[PDB]
């Protein structure tokens, strides 16, 4: 019959698009943004399903973008570098040592400019072997020198990590899906809707995932085609594991200037007898945690197959040794021992310490920290493991799994899986068989 | 599927005739159809294209003031009308369906103009020649 | 691969028209006036955006303050004064486009906003007011 | 806008990789973000078949050996595993404006 | 509630659509390389809102939120019976079965707006 | 050569007066929220891409706008959008003054009844969003039996 | 070749055979036909004689 | 000219290529009216050591 149309206002309609989200509340975080929200906003809802297809939102990519952009921002009005590529004739420090740190410490002097132009003076430090090549009695150079210049960090703003929140603008919203046994994707079938997002913090980790999230149930395993090995293998654990961390030596730092306005940093003389900074962590629970690892491989797996762990497979220093920010500064721990176990009270951690370090795999960069006078420890969490699968087995025997991943991308894929932005369109039409009175 | 490709024959110059294609196992108020030519010995030729809901047409740089071609959705039947015939106009004539599906118009709102969206060719039947000869 | 079904009105197409024929377009160009979008260049993109913005607001604004908001052409009760144009009612509505009356009109703009403003106030409000109580 | 084929035909042996080219007279990139580029062969006496569409994305239906290749610029083709089965002629085809053009022809055979 | 309808039927949720609309009344109610991200983002709200403020505005609905209007609805759209649409479907299955005629709907509102009703008021005012 | 002449309100002209009398130049004062500048600014508006003082300004005139979007949507919460003024349906608490009518319609202003009434506030807005919610809808609902 | 740290410069090499010299080359009488036209429409404004 | 000096920026500066120039003429195997155009010369520079 006479079927006429009604405009209605106000339904609820999800669009899957993407927009620019927003900032919430120190070199990460800024010194002014907008305060957050003491009350938290989200309604549970019913009778609705959708797939959330990981690897795929952007937020990660923006989040990484963001990332490097602020990076770039802090080294702004910091000073350049460029008369360090002076020649280095060295030498050799025998005195208050133990015999596992030989060969480390270098003594190295050389002439470096005033703020004269007719001045120079003698200046000498002591530095590290590891960040000091061979030229060629026999002089070195720094690694930059045939690579990128370098600059010096400006030593007044902090690098500790801060919970960060993420926001959408106004007639936008974010979807949560609320499975405790949720996959990698798959249709979600329990929604919640919130406004903002909870506390992130970036820390920047090589090998494994420090003061991350915990998982409510188990261990649980995270990639899209487990038959192939072209993909990593994210596994995230259930309990927090401790470890502490520290620099056992007397730190001391002297201060030479350069120019107009310009002072360096150099090295000072140390005081003591000088031992190995290393890490140290527990046995037991490892030993469990590794065990409910073994139990949850093997539903995707052979259930009687072998598993075997190894070192990795060896090449950079960037995917070797662990790495982390402690005490403002960056360690470098092997953890081969942690891998020799097969399958089917404390344990000891050396590691090793940069004075000159590259940053993310852009070459056309350096950056230089000053040391820290002092001795410094450090406390953190352990949540959760990278991992990836070998290839070439014959038919489910000796299986070998190894840590890389050399991205920042997944360390926030981890954080962000459960999240996907959706846009909002409150207006829609339909008929009736209502009429228009005039 | 079925798509037969009637209408054989031969004729002197200056004819008129009626030509029919029967389809089957698709939503046929759905698909564009076109028409292609084969010359004997020879390649392919486009000659015309009818719209989904029968309403526009395209043609060749030849017979635009010649042909015809019309759609049935009801009884699922093409018909083409070919007048004004040429010994040199022999060739196959096919009756062959774009692959994709199309869909409703579009109106823009910036001064209406429906368009229409097009693309190529999945299926070809069997085919039919009509030699239009002198004696 | 497309083709062209043209149905409705060109955008300004009915400009060479006469006043009261092309009075019934008006809708294309408010259905016009905010879409197009449907380093420096971002820079001037935003820009763009925002004078669109601020010109819509003003003319909406210009709207509401008369008593001839939210609806399309409407009426008032501000007899014309003849010191403007002195027509014969049928010269301008079969007889002149929109650019020539415009050219005509360029002066008196403000004084008819004003006096629009005052009799929009005036006589309406506390006028209201008054017939709200006996 | 016309098309043409290159090269013009070729007997062929199996054991061998294949590789057959089209080139273009324009760039057709699609505002829909593609280009309007399809392959199909025919055997002699009979219809033809589709080949290709979606420039690389093979039919359904079809083995392995057929996919495609190339951009606005020019085109090429990507069949190994030569086979007998595999003769007939090979025709590019345009479908962006009107009106469509076709590829020549590829004259594909044995060896003696 | 805050989008609290969604997994019902739309002629379930046919009623208390009217809280949804005074909870949905508010979002600027109840207050560097970041503030660039700021500014974009308030720009977009601004944007969005006032594209829903003009497409209300020119219709006659631009008073209250359901109104009736003077098309007749063309069965060439859909073609599902009433009951069948209003007990056996949600809004997003409705959307899906409608997002392709919409620019038609908006013209044909339009149209509808203009015409027959301003200067048919127009000689309505001559007496 | 430039000489003056006829006059109107103007801008401000009655923040000294008598508020029953100026109730009525609501239009002009209302007016200048969005402009003060009603003049070649467009070379400027174009020219000062490279530079933080032309985002600033961009700072500036999208608060602007922010602000007069805050008040015409404040003001279209409840049911009196489009117009300049409405009575309503709360009745006025006494608790807040008591005096007659013919002191402040005759012998008072505006800034003094500002420094006057100036924390009844919130209540007075809650209240006005209560009967524009309360049976503004509800009894409406009751009034939609057709 | 590298000049200074993070800096290299590209430097010119040899060259194999001849030392010839780049030049343009067109047609003629296109260019004739062309000035012709061109001094038509010149006589349209000008002294035509 | 905004863009052509956005290009410019990242680029290296040549500064130190204001030096003096020990020079000589070229003669293998070439057309004599391109006599004069093309020089072999020589000079000092620092390398990324300074
Ligand atoms: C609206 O609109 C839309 C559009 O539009 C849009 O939007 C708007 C807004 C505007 O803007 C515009 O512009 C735009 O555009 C529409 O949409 C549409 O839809 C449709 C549906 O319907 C479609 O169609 C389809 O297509 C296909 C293709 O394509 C696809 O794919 C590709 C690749 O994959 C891609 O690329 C594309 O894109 C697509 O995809 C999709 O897309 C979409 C869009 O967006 C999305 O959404 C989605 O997601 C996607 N997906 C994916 C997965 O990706 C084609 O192919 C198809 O066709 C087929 O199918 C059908 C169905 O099934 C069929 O039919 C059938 O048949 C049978 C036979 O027997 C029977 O039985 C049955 O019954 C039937 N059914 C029916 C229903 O009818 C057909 O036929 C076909 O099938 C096939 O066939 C063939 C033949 O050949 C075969 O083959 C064979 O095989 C064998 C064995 O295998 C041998 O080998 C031989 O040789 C061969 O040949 C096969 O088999 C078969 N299959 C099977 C399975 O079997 C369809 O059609 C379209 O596309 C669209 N569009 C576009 C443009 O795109 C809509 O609709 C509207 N509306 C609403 C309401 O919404
Ligand atoms: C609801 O809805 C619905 C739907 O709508 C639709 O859809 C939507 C979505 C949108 O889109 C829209 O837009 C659409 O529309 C509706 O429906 C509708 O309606 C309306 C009304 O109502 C309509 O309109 C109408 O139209 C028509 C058209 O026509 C055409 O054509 C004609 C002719 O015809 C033809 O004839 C022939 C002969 O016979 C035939 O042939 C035959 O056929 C048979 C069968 O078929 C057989 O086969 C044989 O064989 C053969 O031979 C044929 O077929 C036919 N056809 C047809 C189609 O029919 C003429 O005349 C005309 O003119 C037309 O034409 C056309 O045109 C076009 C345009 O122009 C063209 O195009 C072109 O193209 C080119 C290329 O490119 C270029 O582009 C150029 O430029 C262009 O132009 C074409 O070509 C052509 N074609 C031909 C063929 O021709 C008309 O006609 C009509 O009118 C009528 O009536 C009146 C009354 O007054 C008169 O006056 C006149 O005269 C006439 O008669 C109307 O207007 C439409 O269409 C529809 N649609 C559809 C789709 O269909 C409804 O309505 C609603 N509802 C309500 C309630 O409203
Ligand atoms: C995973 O998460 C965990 C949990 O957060 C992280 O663990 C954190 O690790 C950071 C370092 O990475 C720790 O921060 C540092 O802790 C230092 C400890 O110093 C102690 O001794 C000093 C005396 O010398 C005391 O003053 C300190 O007191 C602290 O605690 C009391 C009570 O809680 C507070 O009242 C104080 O305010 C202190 O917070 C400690 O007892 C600490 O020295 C250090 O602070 C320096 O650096 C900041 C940077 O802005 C300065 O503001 C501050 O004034 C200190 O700087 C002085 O010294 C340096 C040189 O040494 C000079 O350059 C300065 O000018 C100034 O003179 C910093 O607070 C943190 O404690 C720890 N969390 C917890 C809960 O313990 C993990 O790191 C993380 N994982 C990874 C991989 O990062
Ligand atoms: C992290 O880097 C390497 C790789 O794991 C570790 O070096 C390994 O140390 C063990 C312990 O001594 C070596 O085992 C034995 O070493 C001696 C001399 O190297 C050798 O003669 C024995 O046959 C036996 O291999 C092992 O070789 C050595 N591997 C390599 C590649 O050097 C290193 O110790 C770890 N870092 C820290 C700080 O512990
Ligand atoms: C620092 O510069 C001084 C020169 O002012 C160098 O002193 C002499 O350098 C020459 C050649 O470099 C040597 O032959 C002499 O034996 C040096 N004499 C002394 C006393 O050093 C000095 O070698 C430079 N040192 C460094 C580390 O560059
Ligand atoms: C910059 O430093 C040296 C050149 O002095 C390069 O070091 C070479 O590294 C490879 C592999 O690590 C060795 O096989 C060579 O023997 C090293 N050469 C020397 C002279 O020690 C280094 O690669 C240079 N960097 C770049 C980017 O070229
Ligand atoms: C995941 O990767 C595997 C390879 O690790 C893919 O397996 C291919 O499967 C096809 C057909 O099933 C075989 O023809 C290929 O030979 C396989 N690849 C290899 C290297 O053997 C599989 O397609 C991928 N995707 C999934 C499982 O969705
Ligand atoms: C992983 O670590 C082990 C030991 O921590 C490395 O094994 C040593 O490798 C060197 C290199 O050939 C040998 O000379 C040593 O004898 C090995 N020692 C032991 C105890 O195995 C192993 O090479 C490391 N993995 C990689 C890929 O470098
Ligand atoms: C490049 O460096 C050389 C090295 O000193 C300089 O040429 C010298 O000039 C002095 C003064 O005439 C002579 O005593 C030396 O014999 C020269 N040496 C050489 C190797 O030429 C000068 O600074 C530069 N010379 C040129 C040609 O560029
Ligand atoms: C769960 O994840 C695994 C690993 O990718 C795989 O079986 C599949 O993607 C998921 N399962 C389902 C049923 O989707
Ligand atoms: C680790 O650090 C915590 C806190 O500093 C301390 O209580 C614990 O004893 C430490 N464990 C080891 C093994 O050093
Ligand atoms: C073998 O694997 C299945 C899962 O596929 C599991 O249920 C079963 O317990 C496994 N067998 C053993 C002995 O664990
Ligand atoms: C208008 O009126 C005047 C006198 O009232 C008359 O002379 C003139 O012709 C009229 N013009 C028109 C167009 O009606
Ligand atoms: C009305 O709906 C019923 C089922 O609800 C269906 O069987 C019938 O065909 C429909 N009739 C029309 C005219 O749509
Ligand atoms: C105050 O203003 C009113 C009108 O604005 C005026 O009548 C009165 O004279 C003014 N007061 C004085 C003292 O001038
Ligand atoms: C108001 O006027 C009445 C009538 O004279 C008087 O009784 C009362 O006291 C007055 N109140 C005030 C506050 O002026
Ligand atoms: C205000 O004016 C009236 C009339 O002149 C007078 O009665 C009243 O007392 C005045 N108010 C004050 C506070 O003096
Ligand atoms: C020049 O002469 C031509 C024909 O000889 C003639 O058409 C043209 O008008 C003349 N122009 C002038 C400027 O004398």
């Amino acid at each position: 019959e006479n079927l006429w149309v009604t405009v209605y206002y106000g339904v609820p309609v999800w669009k899957d698009a993407e927009t620019t989200l927003f900032c919430a509340s120190n070199v990460w975080a800024t010194h002014a943004c907008v305060p957050t929200d003491p009350n938290p906003q989200e309604i549970h809802l019913e009778n609705v399903t959708e797939e959330f297809n990981m690897w795929k939102n952007n937020m990660v990519e923006q989040m990484h973008t963001d990332i490097i952009s602020l990076w770039d921002q802090s080294l702004k009005p910091c000073v350049k570098l460029t008369p360090l590529c002076v020649t280095l004739q060295c030498t050799n420090v025998t005195n208050n040592i133990t015999d596992d740190m030989r060969g480390e410490l270098k003594n190295c002097s050389f002439n470096m400019t005033t703020e004269l132009r007719d001045k120079k003076q003698k200046v000498y430090s002591l530095f590290y072997r590891l960040d000091v090549v061979q030229i060629n009695n026999k002089e070195y150079r720094l690694i930059n020198c045939n690579t990128s210049a370098i600059t010096q960090a400006c030593p007044k703003v902090s690098f500790e990590p801060i919970p960060i929140h993420y926001c959408a603008p106004a007639g936008f919203a974010i979807l949560k899906c609320k499975d405790k046994k949720f996959n990698g994707t798959g249709p979600c079938p329990s929604v919640s809707t919130v406004q903002c997002t909870h506390g992130i913090k970036p820390v920047v980790s090589t090998q494994l995932l420090l003061n991350g999230s915990l998982a409510e149930e188990e261990v649980m395993i995270r990639s899209e085609n487990i038959t192939n090995n072209a993909k990593n293998i994210l596994v995230q654990f259930n309990t927090p594991v401790q470890i502490n961390c520290t620099r056992p030596n007397n730190n001391t730092r002297k201060s030479i200037r350069i120019g107009p306005g310009q002072a360096f940093y150099a090295t000072g003389d140390i005081i003591g007898d000088i031992r190995q900074a290393h890490c140290t962590v527990s046995k037991a629970t490892w030993n469990e945690t590794l065990g409910k690892v073994v139990k949850q491989l093997r539903k995707h797996f052979g259930n009687n197959t072998i598993i075997r762990f190894a070192n990795s497979s060896g090449g950079d220093l960037e995917v070797t040794t662990h790495s982390f920010n402690c005490g403002g500064e960056f360690f470098y721990c092997n953890t081969s021992g942690l891998f020799n176990s097969t399958w089917i009270d404390s344990i000891t951690l050396p590691c090793r310490i940069k004075q000159i370090i590259n940053m993310w795999q852009r070459i056309g960069q350096a950056m230089y920290a000053p040391p820290i006078q002092g001795v410094i420890r450090c406390v953190s969490n352990i949540t959760g493991l990278i991992l990836t699968r070998d290839g070439g087995s014959t038919n489910s025997t000796t299986e070998t799994f190894r840590p890389g991943g050399g991205d920042m991308r997944d360390n926030w894929r981890s954080e962000l899986y459960k999240y996907k932005v959706v846009k909002i369109e409150p207006l829609g039409v339909a008929p009736t068989r209502a009429k228009r009175r005039v | 599927v079925q798509l037969v490709e009637s209408g054989g024959g031969v004729v002197q110059p200056g004819k008129s005739v009626r030509l029919s294609c029967v389809v089957s196992d698709f939503p046929f108020s759905k698909y564009p159809m076109y028409w292609v030519r084969q010359a004997p010995g020879k390649g392919l030729e486009w000659v015309a294209a009818i719209s989904g809901d029968a309403w526009h047409v395209v043609y060749s740089n030849s017979v635009q003031g010649r042909f015809l071609v019309s759609r049935d959705n009801v009884k699922n039947t093409l018909y083409l009308e070919m007048n004004s015939l040429k010994i040199e106009d022999t060739a196959v004539y096919r009756c062959a369906r774009m692959f994709q599906e199309s869909g409703p118009p579009r109106l823009d709102r910036w001064s209406g103009r429906n368009y229409y969206y097009y693309s190529g060719m999945d299926v070809w039947g069997q085919g039919t020649t009509v030699t239009v000869s002198s004696a | 691969a497309v083709g062209i079904g043209a149905v409705f009105l060109g955008f300004l197409g009915a400009a060479g028209s006469t006043m009261g024929a092309a009075s019934m377009t008006l809708t294309v160009q408010a259905r016009n006036l905010l879409s197009g979008i449907v380093t420096v260049w971002g820079i001037k993109q935003l820009q763009a955006r925002v004078l669109a913005v601020e010109r819509y607001l003003r003319d909406q604004q210009l709207l509401g303050i008369w008593g001839c908001s939210g609806k399309l052409i409407c009426t008032t009760n501000v007899p014309w004064n003849s010191s403007w144009s002195n027509r014969n009612l049928s010269e301008i509505w079969d007889n002149m486009t929109w650019l020539q009356w415009d050219k005509e009109i360029s002066n008196y703009t403000q004084i008819i906003y004003g006096l629009l403003e005052e009799s929009q106030n005036q006589q309406e409000k506390n006028e209201q007011d008054l017939l709200a109580l006996d | 806008i016309v098309m043409t084929q290159t090269p013009l035909s070729l007997s062929v042996t199996p054991g061998q990789p294949a590789s057959i080219s089209c080139k273009s007279s324009e760039s057709l990139r699609q505002s829909n973000g593609k280009t309007s580029l399809y392959w199909y062969r025919q055997k002699p006496g009979q219809s033809p078949q589709l080949l290709v569409f979606e420039v690389s994305n093979r039919f359904s239906g079809v083995s392995d050996r057929f996919v495609g290749s190339g951009s606005g610029t020019d085109f090429t083709l990507r069949i190994s595993r030569v086979e007998a089965e595999d003769v007939g002629f090979y025709y590019c085809m345009q479908s962006k404006d009107f009106p469509l053009t076709f590829g020549g022809g590829t004259k594909v055979d044995l060896k003696r």
